[PDB]
């Protein structure tokens, strides 16, 4: 079975607004286990096994 | 020319009148190249709401 | 070279605040591409 | 030779304000006697008032019945003689130019040189020229240039400006780009309506009691952006939004929104509505048509 989900973080922004949220990682301190699922862009590496609760996006 | 435009820029911070009346008698292009030199060389400036002013200023284009 | 153009197929990479578009086409739709990494499976 | 949109370069002007209001205190104190600290400066400067649509003034009636001479030469120099020496004490601490200023203003002479004329900084003088060119271009209908000036200006860290009516009418006549006069005004009210002096007369103000010019002008001018129509329930939706109760002018804005929406029992409710807000606009410092004229339009409606 295949399921396609759309992640769209322009969902809140009020039309051509300044952009608050950008795919990727910041320089604050965040888990690091995250890089097991996610590439540098904040998108998940293709092929990755993913079960409930895992990151699919950063 | 680069020179006279410069001498205008010095005229602005010369202590005595008339030279400031001299900036009075300058012309739209002088004022324009002035604001240019202002945004260029008064980045050599001195000394929540902050991001609110990044979006606030990003309300009107910086170009 | 993490990404691929969906229209012209040119392989290309991005950076921090970069033109989310093909540097050849100008098409604004990019497919991710994927890199040597360990995934483990049981042959059953 | 024009007002500068910067906080005035400091020290000597402030210590002169000291000498001035301190001597003022000693003279007026002994004067009330004869009629019988940052904070000292603060109380001192404190107890003192700080056919067309004319927002009329308060004319002459219900006021006093004169005075007859209080101050001969001998009597004045009586009041003056002592507070001048008390002044002799801290005059010894201030600077020689400052002391001279104290001597001359206390003789009654008025100083030749402005605060600007004796001021003495690169970045601020450059911002002065920037802002100036903004105001000039906005006067010159040069909305393109003026827009460049505005963007480059707001970029800068250096000074906040009350200058706000400058930008209200500025972006107003600009039409060019940037999140416009209304956006600026509602920003002014959103930032400066919460706990969150020299510079301030009424045309730029704080939101404890009336912020006047910019608010009422976006109000009316937005109702004229409905004159574009024949938006209203928007304008009075965000005139509905704010609590800053000392207005009434937004009560007449409100009732004007109901007269404009009244141009079937719905229209009735709008006419009863304007009938209500005209009196809850008799609440405060009155904006009055003969208002039997308002009602006469409302009977042309009652048709
Ligand atoms: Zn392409």
């Amino acid at each position: 079975m295949y399921k396609t989900e759309k992640v769209d973080l322009a969902l809140n922004r009020n039309r051509g607004d300044p952009i608050t949220q950008h795919f990727g990682f910041g320089n604050d301190e965040w888990p690091k286990e995250w890089l097991e699922k996610l590439d540098e862009d904040g998108l998940p590496y293709i092929g990755t096994y993913v079960e409930e609760g895992d990151p699919i996006c950063a | 020319t680069s020179e006279s435009i410069g001498r205008n820029i010095v005229k602005v911070v010369y202590p005595d009148k008339p030279t400031s009346s001299d900036y009075f008698q300058w012309s739209e292009e002088e004022t324009l190249e002035f604001l240019k030199w202002m945004e260029k060389q008064f980045l050599p400036t001195q000394t929540d709401q902050k991001i609110a002013r990044r979006k606030l200023y990003k309300i009107f284009p910086l170009d | 070279l993490k990404y691929i153009c969906a229209e012209c197929s040119s392989k290309l990479s991005l950076s921090r605040t970069d033109a989310v578009r093909c540097k050849d086409c100008g098409h604004r739709i990019l497919l991710k591409a994927r890199t040597k990494r360990l995934v483990q499976f049981e042959a059953r | 030779m024009f007002e500068v949109p910067i906080t005035l370069t400091n020290r000597k002007f402030a210590q002169r304000r000291k000498l001035k209001y301190q001597y003022i205190n000693y003279i007026s104190r002994r004067f009330d006697r004869i009629s019988k600290q940052q904070k000292k400066r603060r109380r001192e400067r404190h107890w003192r008032s700080v056919s067309f649509e004319i927002w009329r003034t308060v004319s002459s009636q219900n006021k006093q019945p004169i005075n007859k001479q209080k101050m001969t030469y001998h009597n004045f120099k009586k009041i003056e003689k002592i507070p001048l020496r008390k002044m002799e004490i801290p005059l010894l601490h201030c600077t020689k130019e400052n002391k001279l200023y104290f001597q001359s203003i206390s003789r009654g002479l008025e100083p030749l040189k402005t605060s600007t004329s004796e001021v003495r900084n690169y970045r601020t003088r450059h911002i002065v020229t920037l802002t100036d060119l903004l105001h000039l271009n906005v006067s010159r209908h040069n909305w393109s240039l003026a827009y460049k000036i505005f963007a480059t200006l707001i970029r800068i860290p250096g000074v906040q400006i009350k200058s706000l009516w400058g930008i209200g009418v500025e972006i107003l006549d600009n039409l060019s780009n940037s999140s416009s006069g209304l956006d600026f005004l509602q920003w002014m009210c959103q930032i400066y309506s919460s706990k969150s002096r020299s510079i301030v007369p009424p045309f730029q103000t704080g939101s404890r009691t009336h912020t006047a010019k910019f608010a009422i002008t976006y109000l009316w001018s937005s109702l004229i952006n409905c004159q574009k129509s024949m938006l209203i329930d928007k304008i009075s939706e965000w005139v509905l939004t704010p609590p800053f109760m000392e207005d009434a002018e937004v009560w007449f804005i409100y009732a004007s929104c109901h007269l404009l929406k009244a141009d079937i029992n719905q229209v009735i409710k709008h006419i009863h509505y304007v009938r209500t807000f005209l009196k809850i606009c008799l609440d405060k410092g009155g904006f009055a048509v003969p208002s039997r004229l308002i009602e006469n339009q409302l009977k042309s409606f009652e048709s």
